[PDB]
């Protein structure tokens, strides 16, 4: 057996817009077994219209997912993702970087 | 360019719960098209790209047959291998099968393969001769026998090096619109420094496809850098990719840096210094 | 066959009839179980298919329903008969899972629809002895044997001698001819002849029997009729030899 | 999707 | 349309080369099969084959091409019991899809053909008979009767091991008042009765 810890980024599809539409997602990936909640947060409110990608995986059999709402961004908002599974203690929080 | 085409299988175990969980989904290049899920409503294969709803009732019909018969190969297999691994019928396992076509520039089959993962480890793959067995262990070992007996070998070949190939070139023909496709990357830099003698700088790189790219860091005079960070290219959601890397170097020196960039999409390598 | 065995073998049915055909398969598992069937022309059509317990799928637009309560029962059935149903059916298994694809048959049910159980009847059956010409010029002893006026077409000779069956020598028609040629319900003879050498003929202690089973309306089927119901039976007929 | 060649293990 | 088979009988004389030939439209065809059928018999598998080339097993010769699209089947050196229904099968998406089916008819030849028509008469009373028209050559042929009141069969194949002798017979008979042995339709000239 193999359980693999996933990677986490949360990132937008453009450029941090403020008061524009736009796409945040959460991209996890590298992580065995398949079954994992992921929610996204909006100032650490969960936000229920999230969507998500068929679930893949790589060549060394790890999985890889990409959860993703639409979102207009602002100056004062924080969105975070939060992912929990197997391989973590508890859930990792992982909070937007404008640009990284 | 080269251009693949590739079919994914998971199935779950849920004992105690329902019948395993079973997903499937296949791609062109970097590009998912149709799939499959035990547990959607809709019980057949799906589109998921344009250019696939094209194809008649006959073909949606033929792949979910297909489909459903890959899933249930995968119901009894999580069984055999309980026996094998000698494990509980509490708790859940998961099997994979993975194959697929590459082909080179000219459209010719270039090399084939079929592999085989149980609880995230390689169980039996078929070696790139598309004749021979890798197997892990002396339950791959079984199979492997059986697989000989019954030349899974022969029959694979015959897909993998003839419908295979034949299917990505009349995807990659109606395609051409989105498949053969090569957008090239809109690239910005970033200046965050650390203060004082801190200085690093991300060299970005979005809306591409397909996901192959290279940006590497440079000074001016020798090239390579290994005191670099970089992110796993990532999917944009639209269909491209996106990906960048960072370095770090002092805050006298900043433009004495530049970031080579090369991909498929670019006929000349890009290259970018510091903008002020 | 070994591997999946089917039945009933065959059935005569007025329209409106209930349907059920059983299949079974042993010495597989996990299989792949198929419904064909053998309409007017000897090609095979897919009505069904299953890819394991409890999981059906229909392929044209059917009178007829299928299901499989078991991993080797396979049944296939119907509320009201028409016309239309008459015809071979063929089940089969599969490896489990995309092989090759082998398929395995059942030996069949063979069903006949009718308008009218009134056409019904069974074979008048008869063996002629063979000829003192045919010895002298020949040294050899043709014996026909004769079914007529059967119908529908499906009956099954078969040769029998001091009271074992026997194959080589015989050769019984490749099918029936029509009575009345010109008209739609006729019945139908058949002809088979067996041939033995004429020290055979001449008797030691020497018996030959011709035999015919026919396939018919079964017990409990509506006759109103003032002969008997012509059932399922075997008719035949009876010789022994002769020194001249 | 294969049509054949795909067995159990 | 989807399998395309010649039907109607092939014949074919003993030891020759039967050859039986199958066509196919859609291009994603995986495997391809030929079973054969006896008379009132299930369907039974002669070969597969799925990439192409030649394949052989004895007498059994497939042929693939699938850039033409078809399937061949070759059958050495014919026997008489190789007289069946010969369905050609294509799987494509998980489901064999069947031809119509060729029918092939092996006649045999007769090393010494002694034509003749016997009166054989019913064991259980006189009145009754009928006739046989035995021993001919496969090259003649027997005809259906008109003035139907009087019944003719077509020839069956006749082998028995015994001596080395297979027997073409064929049948007549009717209710009619006494004609007797001798309705003329095409055959040789061959002995009688008294």
């Amino acid at each position: 057996m193999i359980q693999r810890t996933p990677k986490i980024q949360v990132y937008s599809r453009h450029p941090a817009e403020n008061g524009k539409s736009n796409f945040l997602n959460c991209y996890v990936s590298g992580f065995h077994p398949s079954d994992i909640e992921v929610d996204l947060l909006k100032n650490g409110e969960r936000i229920e219209k999230v969507e998500h990608s068929d679930l893949s995986f790589s060549k060394d059999w790890s999985f890889y997912l990409l959860y993703y709402t639409e979102f207009t961004p602002t100056e004062k908002d924080e969105y975070a993702c939060r992912v929990n599974h197997v391989t973590l203690s508890q859930p990792k929080i992982v909070k937007w970087d404008r640009d990284m | 360019g080269s251009h693949s085409m590739r079919y994914f299988f998971t199935s779950v175990s849920r004992p105690g719960r329902g019948e395993p969980r079973f997903i499937a989904v296949g791609y062109v290049d970097d590009t998912q098209f149709v799939r499959f899920d035990s547990d959607a409503a809709s019980q057949r294969m799906e589109p998921r790209a344009p250019w696939i709803e094209q194809e008649g009732p006959e073909y949606w019909d033929g792949e979910t047959r297909k489909v459903k018969a890959h899933s249930q190969t995968h119901r009894v297999d999580l069984g055999t291998l309980r026996g094998y691994y000698n494990q509980s019928e509490a708790g859940s396992h998961t099997v994979q099968r993975m194959y697929g076509c590459d082909v080179g520039s000219d459209w010719r089959f270039l090399r084939g393969y079929h592999q085989y993962a149980y609880d995230g480890k390689d169980y039996i793959a078929l070696k790139e001769d598309l004749r021979s067995w890798t197997a892990a262990d002396m339950a791959a070992q079984t199979t492997k026998h059986k697989w000989e007996a019954a030349h899974v070998a022969e029959q694979l070949r015959a897909y993998l090096e003839g419908t295979c190939v034949e299917w990505l070139r009349r995807y990659l023909e109606n395609g051409k619109e989105t498949l053969q496709r090569t957008d090239a990357p809109k690239t910005h830099m970033t200046h965050h420094a650390v203060s004082d003698h801190e200085a690093t700088l991300r060299c970005w790189a979005l809306s591409f496809y397909p996901a192959e790219i290279t940006l590497t860091w440079q000074r001016d005079g020798e090239d390579q850098t290994q005191d670099t960070e970089l992110v796993e290219t990532r999917p944009a959601g639209d269909g491209t990719f996106q990906k960048w890397a960072a370095v770090v170097v002092p805050s006298g020196q900043e433009q004495r840096y530049t970031c080579h960039v090369q991909h498929e999409g670019l006929p000349k390598p890009l290259t970018l210094r510091w903008e002020p | 066959s070994q591997t999946i065995h089917q039945w009933p073998a065959t059935l005569v049915q007025p329209v409106g009839s209930p349907l059920s055909l059983e299949c079974t398969v042993e010495g597989t598992s996990n299989p792949n179980l198929y419904w064909y069937r053998q309409a007017a022309g000897r090609g095979l059509q897919l009505l069904f298919y299953s890819v394991g317990i409890g999981q059906i799928s229909s392929e044209v637009p059917q009178n007829l329903s299928a299901s499989r309560p078991q991993d080797r029962q396979f049944i296939l059935s119907s509320k009201k008969l028409l016309l239309s149903d008459s015809g071979f059916y063929l089940c089969a298994w599969s490896e489990t899972g995309l092989g090759t694809g082998e398929l395995f048959f059942g030996e069949g049910s063979r069903l006949t629809v009718l308008e009218d159980l009134k056409n019904v009847f069974p074979p008048e059956v008869a063996v002629f002895e063979p000829s003192e010409a045919e010895i002298s010029h020949t040294q050899k002893a043709t014996l026909v044997c004769l079914a007529t006026g059967f119908y529908p077409d499906h009956v099954e000779l078969s040769w029998w001698v001091n009271g074992k069956e026997v194959h080589s020598g015989v050769c019984t028609d490749p099918q029936p001819l029509k009575e009345q040629p010109a008209l739609n319900d006729s019945r139908y003879a058949l002809s088979s002849r067996l041939r033995v050498s004429a020290t055979f003929w001449q008797d030691p202690r020497n018996h030959f029997r011709c035999q015919v089973q026919f396939y018919g309306l079964s017990e409990n089927d509506e006759w109103t009729q003032d002969r008997a119901k012509p059932v399922t039976q075997i008719v035949s007929a009876e010789a022994w030899g002769r020194a001249d | 999707a294969a049509g054949i060649g795909i067995l159990t293990v | 349309q989807e399998v395309e088979q010649n039907s109607g009988p092939l014949s074919v004389p003993e030891g020759a080369i039967a050859s039986l030939n199958c066509t196919y439209s859609d291009r994603g065809s995986q495997s391809f099969f030929w079973y054969r059928q006896y008379s009132g018999k299930s369907p039974e598998l002669i070969m597969f084959i799925y990439s192409n080339g030649d394949k052989e097993d004895g007498r059994f010769t497939a042929q693939l091409n699938k850039a033409s699209q078809y399937v061949s089947l070759l059958i050495r050196d014919s026997q008489p019991s190789d007289s069946a229904t010969y369905l050609c099968a294509v799987n494509v998406a998980g489901k064999s899809t069947f031809g119509d089916g060729t029918t092939l008819t092996v006649k045999p030849n007769i090393q010494n053909p002694d034509p003749a028509v016997y009166q054989l008469r019913d064991s259980k009373s006189s009145d009754k008979s009928v006739c046989l028209f035995t021993d001919f050559d496969s090259q003649t042929n027997v005809s259906q009767s008109k003035d139907s009141d009087v019944y003719i069969t077509d020839k069956c194949v006749l082998d028995m091991r015994s001596m080395d002798f297979k027997s073409n017979s064929a049948v007549a008979w009717s209710n009619k008042s006494d004609f007797a042995c001798a309705n003329a339709f095409n055959n040789s000239i061959i002995p009688e009765d008294t």
